[PDB]
RNA sequence: UUGAAAAAAU
RNA sequence: AUUGGAGGGCAAGUCUGGUGCCAGCAGCCGCGGUAAUUCCAGCUCCAAUAGUGUAUAUUAAAGUUGCUGUGAUUAAAACGCUCGUAGUUGAAUUAAUUACUUUGAAUAAAAUAAGGUGUUUAAAGCAAAAUGAAUAUUCAAGCAUGGGACAAUGC
RNA sequence: ACGAUCAGAUACCGUCGUAGUCCUAACUAUAAACGAUGUCAACCAAGGAUUGGAUGAAACCUUGUUCAGAACUUAAAGAGAAAUCUUGAGUUUAUGGACUUCAGGG
């Protein structure tokens, strides 16, 4: 090793570089959210696969397993307040059933769309990047902000940002 | 229209409502119009176009061989092959064979019965020629981990999660789909633990309704 | 063979034809005169 | 029960069965026909059990009657030997069952496009050794078969086998006569309390 | 099968279901070692090795069983 | 020679079932063979069996009922830790709801399901679908 | 809503094994119950035989082990041949 | 009885 | 905002000028001898994007190094045959160690998986608005202990 | 070494003929040394016949049972790329009976 500070990757390119079925199925999602490139498709995919691993690994063990009680509940607990999983779904099996549209729907470009500020999802990029949007008490210029459940009634416009 | 077989008349006259009832008693579908009645809106796909040749005294008698796989995503799929001079006819000729060769696709669970079927019930292997395809159940999240050739067939059968291992000359596309179809074809032939009980007794559709077709 | 019979209870003739070591309970074919 | 005392073979019925040497089978004995053979003749020929022959014949006729009493045409009888045709056609007339006299055209049960395409639900063959083609067709249509099998004929694709001499001339007419009478007897069209008006010689070659 | 030849003989004595030295006999090796007069008999020179291999296998076992003294050794 | 008596018995049973036989014979009756059948009997994969005494490790007659798809012995019995169970289930069994392993432990010849509750490991003997 | 098993497969009475959906050699024999007067009745017993068993010369002998046991036959099969 | 050979890519 | 490409692998042109088996392209099959979908170029769009090709090398592909897991009649591959030491494997049976198996003890951190925490998100950091994860270990050995079915050691 | 045949023939065809072909002693250790199929063990469809014993009938021959050996025929079954194999080349992605040798594109 060289450096004491840690680093990590967020997106991995697909194994097959060319598929006619994997471009429309991406533009149908890229055009739905008005993203910039194809990284966020993989970045959301990488995040979903990350949490899918723990649930799949934990599901193999019995209910009385101590790690299932501790790590399994802590996985749902984080998944609950993040807004990915509705509160009424409280089983480890529902984590695998989650798709990539759930995490994409919690992006700030999608939350401000449903609040009534940007008519088009492409127009919301300027508002978030221009610092017109404040989440409670802090200005935000990162469109990929995944809000929590408590902050859903808390996104609103700022007050004459510089 | 105008069936010429005993089972065909029952389908036309609205006596058999479900295709699975035919699979129960081993009745062989001999008219492709039967499937077009009980299974409307069947998804369509052409696997490949392969040209074969025969050397003659004057030249080569080239013919086009078409593999098409059809089925509904609810647990039915088929596969048929036809060779003909015309490209359009080869697809049409394989259309009938695909309908003629329907088979149930048994699906099951992996972890628990929390809703709907997603994977195969148990491990299966397709006994094609050199190509052998093995089907392994997978958890809910995992998609169809397979080559582009059998994955497109597994989509039409309704299976959404599966693990596949392959062995042989998989670059032969004709044997690849044949192996995939063969593995699924014997899904209902493996006596698992949940099929021990005999169950109820049901009369055959061709015996309850035998008198209506006797006149 | 192919026509399965009762292995537990063979007929008297069935055990009178087979090899002595191949009977259900092997017994000698010799006596003491 | 399922086999009441009424269907016991009358001594008159046995009297004619031994008259035609029905019990006398071929020399070579198949492995599947050891049970039906009581012992061997002086010149090493199988002698069928007369009691077992009647018991199999009655069971064979019971299945045909239960299936030909609402759809008589669904039973198809084929005749292989050049002489066993007359008994087959007499069986066709007196029961309404469809019959094939001479050579069996291959693909008749499978080629639906063929004009002469029958789809029976029960096939009766007079000789499995000569009617192998008809028996082999049942493997593609899920149709059970009944055979007048002999001591050496291979019992492949047969479901009900009647141990009887199928190479002589009197026995061929007799067994089909016996089977025809029982089929009517089970149906109630001719009770056992009387004697059949037709005679055995009407079925002969 | 047999120890050396590929024969499979199954003839066995059959003790009923009711309850109411070889090393010396194998030295056969002496009788063959006849080889003095028939020197070209390569067949006997092969079976003699087979016989002597048997003796060295029984002696290898009778020593462990403590039936023969550990200084035992067969020779001509 | 007869290295493994259990291997001979299990292959005889699998061959008989595929041919559709009703009963099979096993010549050498060992305590491993007898208690192996009990694990299959407790799961109703066979009806019953009968040990016949012949004073020479007598024969065994087993009655089968159309259920044993395949029973196979395993090359020398690997030491299996309770954490190593999941590796063997994912390899030797078709599905998590169908198959069953057989392990010889200090608490007798158990299966994979009843050893997990018993909380013990042991050498793997075989499996039966 | 939907049912997880598309259909309940049959069971061959000879080997007590599942019947394949594409097994075209498997037959179904129906033998009818007879009354005291020796005249058949609508009630009958459904017998199924797997195709593989048929092609060996075994379907005939195996049914006699089922016919005699069920009472439809008396003395075709001896005692030691019954299991 | 004798019968050797037919330049390269299309 | 560039690179590579627009015959197949593999997404993208049945467009136009010359060259005429020559220049050349081409990772493999291949395109070029006068009407080139591949050459040198003109227009257009396909993949990625502050990234993008090449050359070399580790890994997966590779069930083409096999414990899981290969092949040996004919594709490569059973010694000409037998004896034989080391090595490996060894029938049923019984109502002092070792191995196996289960728990612990103790075992540097960093790193892997993570428990929490709006560095505004994220990489990060253990910080802040008292907490330090029990943090799970640790292959192979060593100590203690519950069990003796399968195993080896001679009585 | 001759005589033919041939464009040539130093070969096939004909005649003659040294080593060799045979035995003894000592070397040599290779063959398409092949069943191109290692050795030991368990299971395994149907049939005729054969070599050598044993056991009943029949007064070397015919016939029943059984053991060991060289083999043969049928299969809608099993395996395989197929040819074919079945006293295995079957019991194998449903992959593990024991051991040894050998192979890694040309």
């Amino acid at each position: 090793g060289r450096c004491l500070r840690n680093h990590s990757i967020t997106y991995k390119t697909p194994k097959v570089p060319y598929e006619r079925e994997r471009f429309d199925a991406e533009l149908k999602l890229v055009g739905q959210f008005g993203l910039k490139n194809k990284k966020e498709i993989q970045r959301v995919h990488y995040m979903l696969g990350h949490m899918r691993t723990i649930a799949k690994v934990m599901l193999m063990k019995d209910a009385k397993d101590p790690k299932r009680l501790l790590e399994g509940a802590a996985l749902l607990r984080r998944l609950h307040n993040l807004g990915i999983l509705p509160r009424d779904q409280n089983k480890l099996e529902f984590v695998l059933a989650l798709k990539e549209e759930n995490l994409l729907e919690r992006r700030l470009q999608t939350l401000v769309y449903r609040k009534g500020f940007a008519k088009s999802i492409h127009h919301a990029r300027v508002l978030i990047r221009g610092k017109m949007i404040k989440v409670g008490k802090q200005v935000v210029d990162v469109p990929s902000f995944l809000v929590r459940v408590e902050s859903e009634p808390l996104i609103q416009l700022a007050d004459n940002t510089p | 229209w105008t069936p010429v077989t005993k089972l065909g008349r029952l389908v036309k006259d609205g006596k058999v409502k479900s295709i699975d009832q035919i699979f129960e008693f081993g009745i062989k579908i001999k008219e492709y119009q039967i499937v077009d009645h009980l299974l409307p809106g069947l998804k369509e796909e052409v696997m490949t176009m392969q040209s074969v040749q025969k050397q003659t005294s004057a030249g080569q008698r080239t013919r086009l061989k078409a593999y098409v796989a059809i089925g509904d995503h609810n647990g039915h799929a088929g596969l048929g092959v036809k060779c003909a001079k015309e490209v359009a006819e080869a697809i049409k000729g394989a259309m009938i064979q695909a309908k003629l060769a329907m088979v149930p696709v048994r699906r099951g669970y992996w972890g628990a019965t929390i809703g709907e079927v997603h994977t195969v019930p148990c491990k299966l292997t397709g006994a094609c020629g050199s190509v052998r395809v093995r089907l392994v159940p997978a958890p809910r999240g995992t998609g169809i981990v397979a080559a582009p050739t059998p994955k497109k067939f597994l989509i039409l059968a309704g299976i959404e999660d599966v693990f596949t291992q392959t062995t042989g000359h998989t670059k032969t596309l004709g044997n690849f789909v044949k192996a995939t179809y063969d593995a699924v074809r014997q899904s209902y032939g493996f006596q698992t633990k949940d099929l021990w009980k005999v169950g109820g007794v049901k009369q055959s559709p061709m015996d309850k309704y035998a008198k209506i077709l006797a006149e | 063979p192919l026509i399965e019979v009762d292995l537990l209870n063979p007929t008297a003739a069935s055990e009178a034809k087979a090899h002595k070591m191949k009977r259900l309970v092997p017994t000698p074919n010799s006596y003491f005169l | 029960t399922n086999f009441p005392d009424i269907l016991k073979p009358s001594a008159e019925d046995i009297k004619m069965m031994v008259a035609c040497r029905v019990h006398i089978g071929a020399t070579n004995l198949n492995f599947a026909m050891e049970e039906y053979v009581y012992e061997r003749g002086n010149n090493n020929e199988c002698i069928f059990n007369l009691m077992k022959t009647w018991e199999k014949l009655s069971l064979a006729a019971r299945v045909i009657a239960g299936i030909s009493n609402e759809t008589p045409s669904d039973v198809v009888a084929v005749a292989g030997r050049e002489m066993a045709h007359r008994a087959s056609l007499k069986f066709m007339k007196y029961t309404g069952c469809t019959a094939v006299a001479g050579r069996f055209t291959p693909g008749s049960f499978t080629n639906q496009i063929q004009k002469k395409f029958m789809e029976p639900r029960l096939i009766i063959v007079s000789d499995p050794s000569v009617d192998h083609q008809a028996l082999r067709e049942s493997g593609y249509i899920n149709v059970p078969t009944i055979a007048f099998c002999n001591s050496d004929n291979s019992l492949k694709n047969v479901d009900i086998a009647i141990p009887c001499n199928n190479r002589s001339r009197l026995s061929i007419g007799l067994m089909w006569w016996m089977l025809t009478r029982e089929i009517l007897r089970y149906q109630g069209k001719l009770a056992r309390d009387e004697k059949w008006d037709v005679m055995v010689d009407l079925f002969l070659h | 099968g047999r120890m050396y030849n590929p024969g499979r003989g199954i003839s066995r004595r059959c003790i009923p279901y009711r309850r109411s030295e070889d090393l010396y006999f194998l030295m056969r090796a002496v009788s063959v070692r006849h080889l003095e007069k028939n020197k070209k008999d390569k067949d006997a020179k092969y079976h003699l090795i087979l016989i002597e291999s048997k003796i060295h296998r029984l002696t290898r076992y009778y020593k462990s069983a403590k039936v023969l003294e550990a200084s035992f050794k067969y020779d001509a | 020679v007869r290295v493994n008596v259990l291997a001979d018995a299990l292959k005889s049973i699998t061959n008989a079932e595929k041919q559709g036989k009703r009963q099979v014979m096993i010549r050498p009756a060992s305590k491993v063979i007898c208690e192996f059948l009990n694990v299959m009997m407790k799961h109703q994969y066979i009806t019953d069996y009968t040990v016949v005494d012949t004073h020479r490790s007598g024969k065994i007659v087993v009655n089968l009922n159309g259920r044993l798809n395949k029973c196979a012995v395993i090359s020398p019995r690997f030491n299996v830790t309770l954490s190593e169970f999941d590796k063997w289930e994912a390899n030797l069994l078709p599905s998590r709801h169908f198959g069953a392993l057989v392990l010889t432990t200090s608490y007798g010849i158990l299966d994979n399901t009843e050893a997990r509750a018993k909380h013990t490991g042991g050498r793997i003997l075989g499996f039966f679908y | 809503n939907k049912k997880i098993e598309l259909y309940i497969p049959r069971h061959c009475s000879v080997t007590h094994t599942l019947i394949a959906a594409d097994d075209h050699a498997a037959v179904q024999i129906l033998v009818p119950h007879v009354n005291e007067n020796g005249v058949i009745l609508p009630e009958s017993t459904v017998y199924t035989v797997k195709g593989s068993v048929r092609k060996d010369g075994i379907s005939d002998h195996s049914l006699n082990r089922q016919f005699q046991k069920d009472g439809f036959l008396k003395t075709v099969v001896p005692k030691n041949m019954m299991i």
